[PDB]
C-alpha cells in the first residue's frame, strides 16, 4: 500500500496525460472534462476520508484526493507543476504509509482508530514523523508540500477556469487539513484505548532509517528540486494580498 | 532518445526499444529508487515473519 | 561513422556552448565524467582494439544483390502467365523499396522533431513537407488495395485516378 | 570487501556491456540516439567553429 | 442526487467562468506567427501591441 | 473578484468580455501610440528555445537567467538578481494587462454613458 | 517437403514394430526429431512462396502452423501416456496410429497446393479425431459429441465441394497460383451470393462461428487430452487457414456479404465470454473462451486488410499454444480428482506451486497481457477494425474486460482460498506434467521475441 | 464455534445478543473510555427495568422496538476484531494451513530429516487406527433410532475408548502455523 | 509480532486480574472453579459483560454460543488455551 | 418511532427484523426440529464418511452432481415453447445483431459519402 | 532470542478511580442511582505515564525551542560575519 | 537488530534516550528550517511586488477625452 497505491503506480495515470501535453494543450474540450473530474474527485475522496475509522483508508482516500488535485492541474495547463506535485507527494505520502505501518505493527495488526489512544510520548519517532508528514501535506511554507501545492493553488485561482472546480479545490483543501487533525487527534493524543498487553516498540535501526530518509526528504526535497531545475512557466509574481 | 533495439517492422510502421530520457524520466526515476529504497529496508521489518519474504521483494522489484 | 551514408540522413553541423565557469567551485559533472573515462572507456577501447585487430586478422566480404529490370504488367498479355509472374514479382520488389522510402523519411522526421526541442515546430518544417509529400505519393499507390493486393490491381486503382483526373482536367479546360 | 567486490560484478560490469553495446554497435546504425541540440546564449563560443555570438540589444538596466 | 447535483453546477460553471481583470497575452513577432505553423511565404497581417 | 460579481450580477454590457479584448482601436485614446519594444530576436531566441508561451516581451531577462543558471551550476543560488528582474518584468507586463483591462472597461462605459446622453437628447 | 511427410510415414511401422514398454519413447523421440526437421520451413522469402513441387508448396502462413502441428505431437504423447496405463499394447499402439495419421493428414493439408486436394484431406482429418473423441473417451455422451462434430463439419462441407468442383469447370484450375493470378470480380448476383456461401459457410462452420458454436463444448468436454489438444490447437486453424486462401475469389462480393457474419462474430464474442463467467466445468470454460478467440480471428479475416490477416495468423498460433496448455492443466487436475467441476477441489496453490504457477502463466497468456502474441494479433485485430469502423472499439474493449474477467476467475476459483478438506488424494505433481507444462510455455515467450515469424505473407 | 447449535433461539438468549451487540455498537460510537462506561451503564439501567417482567407477549413486544432502535442507529461502520470474520486479519493465515496427510507424501530423503516427529506420527496413525473401529461401534450403539437429532457427538464412555470423530479435531494445522 | 508465547499460567493470571477488577465480586472470595451464577451470585447480563471484559483483555472476540454457556474462570481460560493453542 | 427499513433484492430482510421470527408456535418449533435433524444427519454422515482411515479419496457429493446436473444436462428435456420464452429468445438472440448492423451500416455509409465527396482529410493514413 | 523474563503482573489493588474522569462518570452516575462495576478495570488508562496529555498545537510544536534557539544563534552568527 | 525490550501489562513502555533524542532533533531542525527559509526568503508567502489599484490610476496616463472630444 505504501509503495504501488500510494505514492508511485497510482500515479502513473496522470503521468501518461503529462506525457502527451503537448496535445492536451491545442483541446479546450478535453482540458475541461480533466479539470471537471479531477475537481469532483478530489471533493468526493476528501469528504469520504473526513469520516473513516481505518487509518490505511484515509490514507487512501487523501493518496485519491491528491490525484483529483494532480488532474486538476493538468487540466489547468500546467503539466511540470503536476509533475512537481507528483515529486513531492510520492516522498510525503510513502513516508506517512510507513508511519502507519509502524503504528500498525507495534498495536498488534490494529487498524482501527478507536483502538489506538495515548503515542504522542509511548512512540516519539513515528509521532514526529507523521507530524512533519501531515504538515507537508497540508502545506507549510517551505516545506516540501508548499513548494507545490501552493503553486497548484495560484495557479488554479489566477487561470480561466470554471468556478465549480475552484471552489471544490479549494474545500478539498479544507477537507484535507481536517482528516489530517483528525487522524492525529483520534491516533496520538487522547488516553490509552489498545489492548492492556503493551508491546509498543520502535528500537530497530531498520525502520528508523527508512522513516528518516523519506523524513529528510520531505523536509529539504521540494527546496532543493525547485531552486534546482530550469524555470518552465511563467510565475504568477503579482497577485491579491488576500 | 535511445532506440537501441529494432523490433519487427510492419510495412512504414517501424516498432524499436525506444527509452525517452526528458527531463520526467531523468527527475521521476530517482524519486521512485529513493522510495523504493525506503519501502524495502521497511518491508525487512514488517515482513520479517513472513515465510515468503524472499517472493515479496521479488515482485516489489 | 563511415557505416551510413551523411546525405540520406542529414544532420547539422551540431554547434555546442563552450564551459565559462562564473565560480570557482568545483562542479561536480567534470570529475564524474573523468572517473567515467578512467573506469569505463578506456578498458571499453581496449577491448574494441583487440576485437578490431581480430576481425582484421580474417577479411571476407558480402555484396549487395542486383535486380534486373523487367517488363511490368502494362506489357503483360491477358492470359500469358510467364511475364505476369515476373511483373508480380517486380511490383512487390518496388513495393517494398517504397516502403523501406517512407520509413526513412519517417526516421528524417523523427529525428528532426527529437534534435531541434523546443522550436520542432518551426525547424522541422521541410521534413513534415518532405513526409507529405511522399506519404501522399505512397497513399495514391496503395492505400486502398486490401488483402491479396496485385500489380492488376494497383495498375486498375491507377487507370481510374487517371481517368477521373482526365475528364476533371477536360471540364476545366472546357469550363 | 563484500561492496568491493558487489560494486564491479553488479555495476561496472554492466556499464562496461552497456557502453560497449551502445558506442560500437547502436551508434553504428543512423538516428539510433538522437541529443536535443543544447541551448545557445549569447556570448557563448562554439569549440567546433570558435565563432562567438553577438550580445544582446542592451536594454535600459533600472532595478 | 449527489451526481445529477455536481454534473448540474459543473454545467453552470461553465456557463459562468471565472477570470482575473486583464487583457489578452501580447507576443511579440506577429502573435509569434513564424514559431507557431511556420509558413514563412505568406506575410501575414502586421499585429502592432499596445504600450500603456 | 468582484468584476464577477459586477458582471454575473449586475449589466453584462457595463463591462468587457475577456475573449475578445480589446474591441475598441487601440489609438482611440490618445493619437501619440508608442509601439512596444523587443530585446529579443528571432535567431538567438530561437537558439536559446525558452518555450512557445515563455517567448514573449519579457524573454531577455529569461536568456540571462537560463545563462546563469548553466554558468554558476553548483552554486544553485548564486544569481538571485536575474531571476528578480525577469520576475519584475514579468509584473510590468501583468500590470499593463490590468490597464488595458481598466482602459477598455471605461472606454465602454464613456461609450454608454454617450450613448445615453444622445438618446436622452434625442427623445428631449 | 517430402523430407517432412516421409518420415510422419515411417513413425507408424516404428510403433508397431517397437517393443511392448519402448512405443511412448521411441515415438516422442522420433516426432521431436520431425518437428526439429519441420523447423527449417520458417525461412520464407518476400517473394511468392516455397514452390516445392506441383502438390507441396510452403507459405509463410502455412509455415508456423506446420511447425505447430508438428510440434504437438510429443506433447500429445506426453499427456496421453498418463491415462492409458492400464491399456493394451495394441490398443496404444492403435492411438498412437490414430494421432500420427491425424498429424500426417494435418501436414499435407497445409501444403495443398490444389483446392480439391485440400477439401480431401481436410475433410479426411475428421475420421481419426472422430475415432479417438468416441473410443478413448470416459463419459456416455462422447457418442453424441462424435455425432455433432460428424455432421455439422459435414454440413457446411457437402455443399463447397460442389462449389469447388464447380469453380474449376469455370476457371479450369482450382491450383492456388493460376486462381490468384487470374482472379477476376465476381458480379453481385443470386448465383455468386449461393457461391460464396458455398466456399465460405464449410470454413465458418469449423472455426466455429457464434451461431454454429454447438459441436465444440461437447467434443472438447468428452474428448481425451490429446483429443482436446489437437481440437483447439491445430483443428480449428483450418477454417482460417482455408478462408484465407480462398477469400481471394470471392471479391468484391466479400464487403456485402460480410455484414452478417461479421455482426454475429462480434456479439458472439462478448456472449461466448459472459458465458465464461458462469461455468461449473473447466472444460466448458476453455472451449467457450476458444470460441471467442476464433470469432476474432473471424473478424479480421472478414475485414480483409494486411493487418487483419498479419493479427489473425499471430492469434491463431498463439490461441492453439495458449488453449493446448489449458486443457492440459485442466486434466492434470481431473485425474487427482475425477469430477472435473471447478468448485469441488480448491486452493490448489497451497499444495502444488509450481502447478500454481503454471495456471498463473497460462491465465495470463490467455488474458493477453503485452508484449505476448497473444497481445500482438488481438492489437492488431482491433487496429483493422477501428480502421474498418471506429464503433468496433466498444465492443472489442468489452470483449478484453470479460476475457480478464473469466481468465482471473478460473485462476482464483481453483488455485486461491482454502483447499477442500476431505480431498487426500493429492500427489505431487509428476516431472512429467511439469515438463508438458514448460515445453508447453516456452514456445510462446520466445516466439514474442521474433513475431516476424509468425505474422504471414503480409508482413 | 465449537459448540453445536441449537434447534432455536430462546427469548433470553435473543435479549442476552441484543445486549451484546447494542454494547458492542455503543462503544463503537463512543470512542472514549469514560464516555463509554457512563452511557454503558445507563444502557444497562434501561435494560434491567424491565427484567422482571412477566408477560410473554408483551416481552414480545419488548426486544422488538429495541433491535428497530438498534437497526437505525447501529453505527453502520462498526469495530470488528482484527481475526473476526468482518476484521482485516480474518483469513490471513489460512494460505499457510495445510493438511496432516500431505506428509504422507514426503520424499523419503526428506523424511530423514525430523525422523523422530515422523516416529510419533506412526505412534499417532496406529492410535488412530485401533481406535477408530471402536469408534464407529460406540456411534452406531449409542445413536438414537431414526438418526441423530442434534449434532452433539457423545464423550467416550469406556477407559481405552477415545471420543468418536477425534482425528480432525485434535490435528488442527494450527491457528499460526507460519 | 516479537510476541510472547504467553502460557496457561499467564492466561489464568490475566483472567483472576479482570476478575479483580470487577468491584461486584469481592475479590478474596472468587476461585478459580468459583461458579458464576450461583457461588457468586451473578445475573446473566453481568456474565456477558464479564465476557466482553474477557474479549478486550485477549484481543480477540468469543462467538456468542460459546460465550453464554462459559459459567466458570477455569472454563475461559480453557477456552482462550483451545483457541490460541497454548502448550504449557 | 424511527424510520422505517424498507427491503429490496440486493439488500435483503435483516434477520432481527422478520416478523415471523416473533411468531413463535409448536408447528414452527416443530418444523425448526425437523430441519435441524435432517442437517444432524447429512453432518454425521459426513463426518462418518471423513474421520474413516481407510478412505483415501473425494468424498461423492450428490448435492454437487444434481446441481451440475440440473444446470446443464436438464435443461432441454424440461424446455417448452411459450411465449414468455419465445419472446425472450427472439428478442436476446436477434435484436442486439439487427442493431449492431444497422449502427455499422450506417456509419460506414457515412463514411463512404464523406470519401467520395472527398472531405474526410485522409492524408498520413497509410496503414489499414 | 525471545522475550522469556517471567514478566509478572501487577497488584490488582494499585488501580484507583481517584484522580481520573472516571469519577466524574461516578458522581454524575450516582446522582441518579447508578453505579459502575468496571471502573477500576480501566483506571490504568489514566494511571502512569499515560496521565499526562498535550495539546494538538503543542503536539504541532515538538521541537520548537530548540529550532528557535538555533535559529537565534544562527542569525546572530551570519549578522557578526557579514558586518565585516 | 535492536535492544531487548518487555512488554509492560498496564503501564507505560520502556523509552531509550536514542529514540528521544532522535525525534526532538528531527523536529527541532524542521521547524529551524521553516524558521531560517522564512527570515531569508520572506517574499514567497507574503509576496515582493503591490498589487496595483486601478480606480487609483489617474485618467490621462489612460487616455480618456472628458466625454465631449469623442
Ligand atoms: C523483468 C526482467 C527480467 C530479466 C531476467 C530474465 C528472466 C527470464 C524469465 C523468463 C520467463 C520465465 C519462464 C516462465 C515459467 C516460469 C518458471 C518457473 O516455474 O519459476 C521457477 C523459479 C523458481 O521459483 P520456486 O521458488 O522454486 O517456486 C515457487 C513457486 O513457483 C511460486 O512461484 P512465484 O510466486 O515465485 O511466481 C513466479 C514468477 C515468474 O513466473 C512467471 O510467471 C513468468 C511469466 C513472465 C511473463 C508472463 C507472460 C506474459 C507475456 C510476456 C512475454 C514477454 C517475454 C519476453 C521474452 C522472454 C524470453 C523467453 O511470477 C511472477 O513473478 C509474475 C510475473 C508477472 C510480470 C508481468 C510483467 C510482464 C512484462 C514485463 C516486461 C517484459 C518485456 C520487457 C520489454 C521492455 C524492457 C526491455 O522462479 C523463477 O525463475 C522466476 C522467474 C523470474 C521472473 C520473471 C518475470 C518477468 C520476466 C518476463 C519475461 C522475460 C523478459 C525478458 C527481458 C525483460 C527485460
Ligand atoms: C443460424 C446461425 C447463423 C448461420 C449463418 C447465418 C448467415 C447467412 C445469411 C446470408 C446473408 C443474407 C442472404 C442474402 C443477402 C443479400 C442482400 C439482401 O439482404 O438485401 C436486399 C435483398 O432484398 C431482399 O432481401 C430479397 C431476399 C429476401 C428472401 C430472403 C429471406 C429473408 C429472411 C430468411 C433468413 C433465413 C436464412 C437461413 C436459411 C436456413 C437488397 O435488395 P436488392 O437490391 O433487390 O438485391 C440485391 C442482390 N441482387 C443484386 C443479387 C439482386
Ligand atoms: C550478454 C552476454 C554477452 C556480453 C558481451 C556482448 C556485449 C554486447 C555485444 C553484442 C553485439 C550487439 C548485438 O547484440 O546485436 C544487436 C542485436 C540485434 O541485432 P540488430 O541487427 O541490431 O536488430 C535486429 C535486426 N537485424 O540486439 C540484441 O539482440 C541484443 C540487445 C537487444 C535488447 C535486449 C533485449 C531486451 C528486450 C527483450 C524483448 C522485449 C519484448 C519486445 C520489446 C517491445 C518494444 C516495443
Ligand atoms: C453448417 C450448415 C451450413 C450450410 C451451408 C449452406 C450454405 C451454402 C448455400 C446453399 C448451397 C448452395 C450450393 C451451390 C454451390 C455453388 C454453385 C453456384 O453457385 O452456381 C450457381 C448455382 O446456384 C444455385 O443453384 C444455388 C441454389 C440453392 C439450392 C439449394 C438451397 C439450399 C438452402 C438454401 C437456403 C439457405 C441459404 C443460406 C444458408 C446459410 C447456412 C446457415 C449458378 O448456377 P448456374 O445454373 O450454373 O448459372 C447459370 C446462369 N448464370
Ligand atoms: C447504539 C445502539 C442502540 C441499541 C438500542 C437498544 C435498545 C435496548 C432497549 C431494551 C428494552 C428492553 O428492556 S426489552 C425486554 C425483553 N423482555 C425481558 O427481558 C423479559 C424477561 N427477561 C429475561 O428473561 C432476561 O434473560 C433477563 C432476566 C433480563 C436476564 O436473564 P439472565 O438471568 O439469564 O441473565
Amino acid at each position: 500500500s505504501a509503495l504501488l497505491h500510494s505514492s508511485t503506480m497510482v500515479v502513473a495515470g496522470v503521468f501518461l496525460l503529462i506525457r502527451f501535453y503537448p496535445l492536451m494543450e491545442t483541446n479546450k474540450l478535453v482540458q475541461t472534462m480533466t479539470l471537471c473530474l479531477g475537481a469532483i474527485t478530489t471533493l468526493f475522496t476528501a469528504l469520504c476520508a473526513i469520516t473513516q475509522n481505518d487509518i490505511k483508508k484515509i490514507v487512501a482516500f487523501s493518496t485519491s484526493s491528491q490525484l483529483g488535485l494532480m488532474m486538476v492541474t493538468i487540466g489547468i495547463n500546467q503539466p511540470h507543476l503536476a509533475f512537481l506535485h507528483i515529486c513531492m507527494h510520492a516522498f510525503f505520502k510513502a513516508m506517512l504509509f510507513m508511519c502507519s505501518g509502524s503504528i500498525i505493527h507495534s498495536l498488534n495488526d490494529e487498524q482501527d482508530i478507536r483502538k489506538m489512544g495515548g503515542l504522542y510520548k509511548a512512540m516519539p519517532f513515528t509521532t514526529t514523523a507523521l507530524i512533519i508528514g501531515s504538515l507537508a501535506l497540508t502545506g507549510m511554507p517551505y516545506l516540501t508540500g508548499f513548494y507545490s501545492k501552493d503553486l497548484i493553488i495560484e495557479a488554479v485561482n489566477m487561470s480561466y477556469t470554471n468556478a465549480w472546480a475552484l471552489l471544490m479545490t479549494l474545500i478539498a483543501t479544507s477537507l484535507t487539513a481536517a482528516y489530517s487533525t483528525r487522524i492525529i487527534f483520534f491516533a496520538f493524543l487522547g488516553k490509552p484505548r489498545f489492548p492492556p498487553l503493551v508491546l509498543i516498540n520502535e528500537n530497530n535501526p531498520l525502520l528508523i532509517n527508512s522513516i528518516k530518509r523519506l523524513l529528510i526528504g520531505s523536509i529539504f526535497a521540494g527546496f532543493i528540486i525547485s531552486n534546482n531545475i530550469p524555470p518552465m512557466t511563467v510565475p504568477n509574481t503579482t497577485m491579491p494580498l488576500y | 532518445i535511445i532506440s537501441n533495439w529494432h523490433w519487427m517492422t510492419l510495412q512504414t510502421v517501424e516498432l524499436s526499444l525506444s527509452f525517452k530520457m526528458d527531463y520526467f524520466s531523468v527527475m521521476f526515476i530517482p524519486v521512485a529508487l529513493f522510495v523504493t529504497w525506503s519501502i524495502m529496508e521497511f518491508s525487512m521489518w514488517y515482513m520479517h515473519s513472513d515465510p515468503f519474504i524472499n517472493r515479496f521483494f521479488k515482485y516489489l522489484l | 561513422p563511415d557505416s551510413w551514408d551523411k546525405d540520406v540522413y542529414p544532420e547539422p553541423p551540431r554547434r555546442t556552448p563552450a564551459p565559462a565557469p562564473q565560480t570557482s567551485l568545483p562542479n561536480p559533472v567534470t570529475y564524474l565524467t573523468k572517473i567515467f573515462d578512467l573506469l569505463v572507456d578506456r578498458p571499453v577501447t581496449l577491448a574494441r582494439e583487440f576485437i578490431e585487430q581480430q576481425h582484421a586478422k580474417n577479411r571476407y566480404y558480402y555484396y549487395h544483390r542486383e535486380f534486373r529490370r523487367v517488363p511490368d504488367i502494362t506489357e503483360c498479355e491477358e492470359k500469358d502467365i510467364l511475364c505476369m509472374f515476373e511483373a508480380e514479382m517486380q511490383w512487390r520488389r518496388d513495393y517494398k523499396v517504397d516502403q523501406e522510402i517512407v520509413n526513412i523519411i519517417q526516421e528524417r522526421l523523427k529525428a528532426c522533431q527529437q534534435r531541434e526541442g523546443e522550436s520542432y515546430r518551426q525547424n522541422c518544417a521541410k521534413e513534415l513537407e518532405q513526409f507529405t509529400q511522399v506519404s501522399k505519393a505512397f497513399q495514391d499507390r496503395y492505400s486502398d488495395l486490401g488483402a491479396h493486393y496485385s500489380a492488376r490491381k494497383c495498375l486498375a486503382k491507377q487507370k481510374q485516378r487517371m481517368l477521373a483526373e482526365r475528364k476533371a482536367a477536360k471540364e476545366a479546360a472546357a469550363a | 570487501y563484500r561492496h568491493s567486490i558487489f560494486a564491479v560484478t553488479h555495476v561496472l560490469i554492466p556499464v562496461w556491456i552497456i557502453h560497449y553495446y551502445l558506442k560500437y554497435h547502436v551508434t553504428a546504425k543512423p538516428y539510433t540516439v538522437v541529443e536535443r541540440k543544447p541551448r545557445i546564449f549569447p556570448g557563448d563560443t562554439i569549440l567546433e567553429t570558435g565563432e562567438v555570438i553577438p550580445l544582446m540589444k542592451e536594454f535600459p538596466d533600472q532595478h | 442526487g449527489f451526481v445529477a447535483f455536481m454534473l448540474f453546477m459543473f454545467w453552470v460553471g461553465e456557463i459562468y467562468p471565472s477570470y482575473q481583470p486583464v487583457g489578452p497575452k501580447q507576443y511579440p513577432y506577429n502573435d509569434l506567427y513564424l514559431e507557431r505553423g511556420g509558413d514563412p511565404t505568406k506575410e501575414p497581417e502586421p499585429v502592432v501591441h499596445y504600450e500603456i | 473578484g468582484a468584476h464577477l460579481a459586477r458582471r454575473y450580477l449586475g449589466d453584462a454590457s457595463k463591462e468587457p468580455d475577456p475573449l475578445r479584448m480589446p474591441t475598441f482601436p487601440p489609438d482611440y485614446g490618445f493619437p501619440e501610440r508608442k509601439e512596444r519594444e523587443m530585446v529579443a530576436t528571432q535567431q538567438e531566441m530561437n537558439d536559446a528555445q525558452l518555450m512557445l508561451q515563455q517567448r514573449d516581451y519579457c524573454a531577455h531577462y529569461l536568456i540571462q537567467l537560463l545563462k546563469c543558471k548553466r554558468d554558476s551550476f553548483p552554486n544553485f543560488l548564486a544569481c538571485k538578481h536575474e531571476q528578480h528582474d525577469w520576475d519584475y518584468c514579468e509584473h510590468l507586463d501583468y500590470v499593463k494587462r490590468m490597464k488595458e483591462f481598466e482602459r477598455e472597461r471605461r472606454l465602454l462605459q464613456r461609450k454608454k454613458r454617450r450613448e445615453q446622453r444622445e438618446a436622452e437628447m434625442a427623445r428631449g | 517437403m517430402l523430407k517432412i511427410i516421409i518420415p510422419t510415414t515411417m513413425l507408424l511401422p516404428m510403433t508397431w514394430m517397437s517393443k511392448h514398454n519402448m512405443i511412448w519413447i521411441n515415438a516422442t523421440v522420433h516426432s521431436l526429431l520431425i518437428s526439429l526437421i519441420s523447423l527449417s520451413l520458417l525461412n520464407q522469402l518476400g517473394e511468392n512462396s516455397l514452390n516445392f513441387s506441383l502438390t507441396f508448396f510452403s507459405d509463410s502462413l502455412s509455415a508456423p502452423l506446420l511447425v505447430l502441428t508438428t510440434w504437438l505431437l510429443p506433447l500429445m504423447l506426453m499427456a496421453s501416456q498418463s491415462h492409458l496405463s492400464k491399456e493394451t499394447t495394441t490398443r496404444k499402439k492403435l492411438y498412437i496410429t490414430m494421432l500420427i495419421l491425424l498429424q500426417l493428414f494435418l501436414i499435407m493439408t497445409f501444403t495443398a497446393t490444389e483446392l480439391i486436394l485440400f477439401y480431401i484431406l481436410f475433410e479426411a482429418t475428421l475420421v481419426p479425431t472422430l475415432i479417438i473423441i468416441t473410443r478413448w473417451g470416459n463419459q456416455t455422451e462422447r457418442l453424441n459429441a462424435g455425432l455433432y462434430f460428424l455432421f455439422y463439419t459435414l454440413a457446411g462441407s457437402l455443399p463447397l465441394l460442389v462449389a469447388l468442383v464447380y469453380i474449376q469447370n469455370t476457371t479450369g484450375s482450382l491450383n492456388f497460383l493460376i486462381i490468384h493470378y487470374w482472379s477476376h470480380p465476381l458480379s453481385n448476383s443470386w448465383s455468386n451470393i449461393f457461391m460464396w456461401l458455398a466456399c465460405i459457410m464449410a470454413f465458418m462452420v469449423k472455426m466455429p462461428l457464434y451461431g454454429l458454436h454447438l459441436w465444440l463444448p461437447k467434443a472438447h468436454v468428452e474428448a481425451p487430452i490429446a483429443g482436446s489438444m489437437v481440437l483447439a490447437a491445430v483443428l480449428l486453424k483450418l477454417g482460417g487457414y482455408g478462408m484465407m486462401r480462398i477469400t481471394t475469389i470471392l471479391n468484391p462480393l466479400t464487403n456485402y456479404m460480410a455484414y452478417p457474419f461479421l455482426m454475429l462474430s462480434m456479439w458472439g464474442m462478448i456472449m461466448t465470454s459472459s458465458i465464461c463467467l458462469r461455468q461449473t466445468d473447466l472444460k466448458s470454460l476453455i472451449a467457450y473462451s476458444s470460441v471467442s478467440h476464433m470469432a476474432l480471428v473471424i473478424v479480421a479475416i472478414m475485414i480483409q486488410t494486411p493487418w487483419s490477416f498479419m493479427g489473425a495468423t499471430a492469434l491463431m498460433i498463439a490461441h492453439g499454444l495458449t488453449s493446448s496448455m489449458l486443457f492440459c492443466l485442466a486434466n492434470t487436475n481431473y485425474e487427482r480428482v475425477h469430477s472435473r467441476t471447478m468448485i469441488l477441489a480448491r486452493g490448489l496453490q497451497t499444495l502444488l506451486p509450481l502447478m500454481a504457477t503454471w495456471w498463473l502463466v497460462a491465465s495470463l497468456t490467455n488474458l493477453a497481457l503485452p508484449p505476448s502474441i497473444n497481445l500482438i494479433g488481438e492489437l492488431f485485430i482491433i487496429t483493422a477494425s477501428f480502421s474498418w469502423s471506429n464503433i468496433t472499439i466498444i465492443l472489442m474493449g468489452m470483449n478484453m474486460m470479460i476475457t480478464a474477467l473469466y481468465s482471473l476467475y478460473m485462476l482464483i476459483t481453483t488455485q486461491r482460498g482454502k483447499y477442500t478438506h476431505h480431498i487426500n488424494n493429492i500427489k505431487p505433481s509428476f516431472t512429467r506434467e511439469n515438463a508438458l507444462m514448460a515445453l508447453h510455455i516456452l514456445p510462446l515467450l520466445l516466439l514474442t521475441l521474433n513475431p516476424k515469424m509468425i505474422l504471414g505473407p503480409l508482413y | 464455534a465449537f459448540s453445536a447449535p441449537a434447534a432455536y433461539l430462546t427469548h433470553q438468549q435473543k435479549v442476552l445478543r441484543l445486549y451484546k451487540r447494542a454494547l458492542r455498537h455503543l462503544e463503537s460510537w463512543c470512542v472514549h473510555r469514560d464516555k463509554y462506561r457512563y452511557f454503558a451503564c445507563l444502557m444497562r439501567a434501561r435494560f434491567d427495568e424491565h427484567k422482571n417482567e412477566k408477560d410473554m407477549v408483551k416481552a414480545t413486544q419488548l426486544l422488538r422496538q429495541a433491535e428497530e432502535e438498534f437497526w437505525y442507529g447501529q453505527h453502520p461502520q462498526p469495530y470488528i476484531f482484527p481475526e473476526s470474520p468482518g476484521g482485516t486479519s480474518y483469513e490471513r493465515y489460512e494460505c499457510y494451513k495445510v493438511p496432516e496427510w500431505c506428509l504422507d507424501d514426503w520424499h523419503p530423503s526428506e523424511k530423514a530429516m525430523y525422523p523422530d516427529y515422523f516416529a510419533k506420527r506412526e505412534q499417532w496413525k496406529r492410535l488412530r487406527r485401533e481406535s477408530w473401529e471402536r469408534e464407529v461401534k460406540q456411534l452406531q450403539e449409542e445413536t438414537p433410532p431414526g438418526g441423530p437429532r442434534t449434532e452433539a457427538l457423545p464423550p467416550a464412555r469406556k477407559e481405552g475408548d477415545l471420543p468418536p470423530l477425534w482425528w480432525h479435531i485434535v490435528t488442527r494445522p494450527r491457528e499460526r502455523p507460519m | 509480532s516479537d510476541a510472547p508465547p504467553l502460557t496457561l499460567e499467564a492466561i489464568k493470571d490475566r483472567v483472576l486480574y479482570v476478575l479483580k477488577l470487577y468491584d461486584k465480586i469481592d475479590p478474596e472470595k472468587l476461585s478459580v472453579n468459583s461458579h458464576f451464577m450461583k457461588d457468586l451470585g451473578l445475573d446473566s447480563l453481568d456474565q456477558v459483560e464479564i465476557i466482553m471484559a474477557m474479549e478486550d483483555e485477549f484481543g480477540f472476540e468469543i462467538p456468542d454460543i460459546d460465550a453464554e454457556k462459559l459459567m466458570c474462570p477455569q472454563e475461559i481460560v480453557d477456552y482462550i488455551a483451545d483457541k490460541k493453542d497454548v502448550y504449557e | 418511532s424511527f424510520p422505517k427499513y424498507k427491503p429490496s433484492r440486493l439488500a435483503t430482510l435483516p434477520a432481527t427484523l422478520d416478523p415471523a421470527e416473533y411468531d413463535i408456535s409448536p408447528e414452527t418449533r416443530k418444523a425448526q426440529a425437523e430441519r435441524l435433524a435432517i442437517r444432524s444427519r447429512l453432518k454425521r454422515e459426513y463426518l462418518l464418511q471423513y474421520n474413516d482411515p481407510n478412505r483415501l479419496g473425494v468424498i461423492e457429493d450428490p448435492a454437487l452432481i444434481r446441481w451440475t446436473y440440473a444446470r446443464s444436462a436438464n435443461i432441454y428435456p424440461n424446455f417448452r415453447p411459450t411465449p414468455k420464452t419465445s419472446l425472450l429468445g427472439a428478442l436476446f438472440g436477434i435484436g442486439p445483431l439487427f442493431f449492431w448492423y444497422y449502427v455499422f451500416k450506417t456509419d460506414r455509409d457515412k463514411k463512404e459519402k464523406l470519401i467520395q465527396e472527398g472531405k474526410l482529410d485522409q492524408t498520413f493514413n497509410i496503414s489499414y | 532470542e525471545h522475550g522469556h523474563s517471567k514478566m509478572e503482573l501487577p497488584d490488582y489493588k494499585q488501580w484507583k478511580i481517584e484522580g481520573t474522569p472516571l469519577e466524574t462518570v461516578q458522581e454524575k452516575l450516582a446522582a441518579r442511582g447508578l453505579r459502575d462495576p468496571w471502573g477500576r478495570n480501566e483506571a490504568w488508562r489514566y494511571s502512569g505515564g499515560f496521565a499526562n496529555n498535550v495539546s494538538f498545537v503543542g503536539a504541532l510544536l515538538k521541537g520548537f525551542k530548540w529550532g528557535f534557539a538555533a535559529f537565534v544563534v544562527a542569525v546572530g552568527a551570519e549578522y557578526y560575519l557579514e558586518s565585516q | 537488530g535492536g535492544v531487548h525490550i518487555e512488554p509492560r501489562y498496564r503501564q507505560f513502555p520502556q523509552l531509550t534516550r536514542s529514540q528521544l533524542i532522535q525525534a526532538e532533533f528531527f523536529s527541532a531542525t524542521m521547524w529551524f528550517w521553516i524558521l531560517w527559509r522564512f527570515w531569508h526568503d520572506s517574499d514567497a508567502v507574503l509576496g515582493h511586488f503591490p498589487y496595483p489599484d486601478p480606480s487609483q490610476w489617474t485618467d490621462e496616463e489612460l487616455g480618456i477625452l472628458p466625454d465631449d472630444e469623442d
